[PDB]
């Protein structure tokens, strides 16, 4: 308490359809079924999880299967960046982040991270603190949850990954947004393909409009 | 033998010692203090002597005290005096045998019913009406904080200290921090409505650094089974828990809701009190080796 563990509930999720909070952190699962409306959603952008075969969206190749659209920069894909990586891309936009507990904080010796998580427990939910371990460096929280706190910043600012994406990251997100083969052009060459690829999809494919970033 | 204490016998009433009072029995050993039942030798009434050891805060304490001598109702539990024994300090204050509400509900291990429900809470709203119209706030409305003495009365206990913890009894305005007024006893009232006839408060499995946030946000809550309820006891909750407080219902005007209105005498309480009272006393007999 009194940590980036609170910084990380306040915002906590809040289900779209209705109006309706919950100070719970994302992680697990990430596709979201709210208590009271029953409505399914992605915790990191807000997108409806189009389950099986109801997919409105048009090319829908995971129509077979649980499934939903997310935005590039939603916590659905940054999550698996590393923690260096995620660094790189608050440093190069100049957003500051904690790497040491904020000096308010005063972590329990025994205990890690206190992220609070509802964990299913015989006919009911209880709340219990995430207690996993807590690395120097990774401000007081553990690998995955410190991870989360940067991707918040991330969003915050509304920062584009697809400045750091490689040609392949490119050719995927080409293929993933736009619905075209992104094979590059003959008389072309690799370095202008990626700043070509580049520019389309910053001018094309906003970023997610409806990902929580605090106005 | 006693012919020493007799020639001491000639001593005024100020030379009295702290012998004033026998105590009888440890009856809860709260964490706010040992408190013991006890009896005044001279006008034979049982008092309840809450020994406060803990080094807490005294002010916490003295402001406590000083919101007990500044109330004289029925509905609100009385303060006689107090007094310095051994090396700590001891509470004299009114004695109410059944125990908080609370308690009755853990050591009957039962719900309270309806009409259990409106007759308890009919008197804490007159309770909470000579409150509110003395321009003070009790700001910890609870079961655990509602006091039945044996007759069957319900009396408000431990005012909560306006600061300088769980927040599940909260009004949103009072969580928030925004200042707030008299109606905010109404909100904790109506939690407390749930919680005696559910056993426990709205997000009470929830943890408090998550309840901090959802309370104010979130609809007014309601029973976890609404079937199981008349329409009456839902509107009576339905308006205690309103989140602007100036739309708020007052203690006043909850008093002439259908609910609290046609409330029973204290004598339906008469059988659960006899239960909860019966668990007390078996509970003495097992921690005595004999
Ligand atoms: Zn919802
Ligand atoms: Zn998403
Ligand atoms: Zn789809
Ligand atoms: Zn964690």
């Amino acid at each position: 308490a009194q940590g980036l563990a609170m910084y990380l509930q306040e915002n906590g999720i809040d289900c779209p359809k209705c109006k309706f909070s919950y100070a719970l952190a994302r992680g697990g699962c990430m596709h979201f079924h709210c208590t009271q409306c029953r409505h399914q959603f992605c915790s990191g952008c807000y997108n409806a999880f189009y389950a099986k075969n109801k997919c409105p969206e048009p090319n829908c190749r995971v129509k077979k299967s649980l499934h939903g659209h997310h935005p590039r920069d939603c916590l659905f894909y940054l999550r698996d960046w590393t923690a260096l990586r995620l660094q790189k891309l608050l440093q190069d936009n100049n957003v500051m982040f904690n790497t040491e507990p904020p000096a308010g904080a005063r972590a329990v010796p025994g205990g890690g991270c206190r992220v609070i998580e509802q964990k299913e427990v015989p006919n009911g939910l209880r709340d219990e603190a995430c207690g996993k371990e807590t690395p120097a460096g990774y401000a007081g929280l553990c690998q995955a949850h410190y991870k989360e706190y940067l991707v918040s910043l991330i969003n915050a600012h509304s920062l584009d990954p697809a400045t750091l994406y490689e040609v392949e990251e490119l050719e995927t997100a080409t293929e993933r947004y736009l619905h075209v083969r992104p094979q590059p052009l003959a008389g072309e060459d690799p370095p202008a393909y990626q700043a070509r690829l580049l520019q389309k999809l910053t001018e094309e494919v906003p970023l997610g409009q409806s990902i929580p970033r605090r106005r | 033998f006693r012919r020493q204490l007799k020639k001491l016998d000639e001593d005024s009433l100020t030379k009295q010692p702290e012998e004033v009072f026998d105590v009888l029995e440890k009856l809860g050993e709260g964490s706010y203090g040992s408190v013991y039942k006890a009896i005044h030798k001279e006008t034979g009434q049982i008092v309840a002597i809450r020994q406060v050891p803990v080094e807490s805060d005294l002010q916490e304490i003295i402001k406590e005290i000083s919101i007990m001598q500044q109330c004289d109702s029925p509905h609100v539990v009385k303060y006689y005096g107090s007094y310095f024994k051994n090396t700590d300090l001891w509470i004299v204050m009114e004695y109410c045998g059944a125990g908080s509400v609370s308690d009755i509900i853990r050591l009957r291990n039962k719900t309270l019913t309806e009409d259990e429900i409106a007759t308890i809470l009919q008197s804490t709203l007159k309770g909470l009406e000579y409150l509110h119209f003395m321009r003070k706030i009790h700001r910890d409305i609870k079961a655990g904080n509602i006091l039945l003495n044996t007759e069957g009365h319900a009396k408000l206990a431990d005012f909560g200290v306006a600061g300088q913890g769980t927040p599940f009894w909260m009004a949103p305005e009072v969580i928030q921090e925004i200042g707030y007024n008299c109606v905010a006893d109404i909100w904790s009232l109506g939690i407390t409505a749930i919680e005696m006839a559910e056993g426990k408060p709205p997000y009470a499995d929830i943890h408090p650094m998550r309840a901090i946030f959802m309370i104010p946000t979130n609809p007014p809550p309601t029973f976890r089974k609404p079937e199981l309820w008349s329409d009456n006891f839902t509107d009576f909750v339905k308006q205690c828990l309103v989140k602007s407080p100036e739309q708020r219902a007052t203690a006043t005007q909850l008093l002439q809701h259908p609910f609290v209105r046609s409330a029973k005498g204290v004598s339906i309480l008469r059988d659960l009190i006899n239960e909860a009272m019966d668990v007390k006393l078996k509970r003495q007999e097992s921690q005595q080796r004999e």
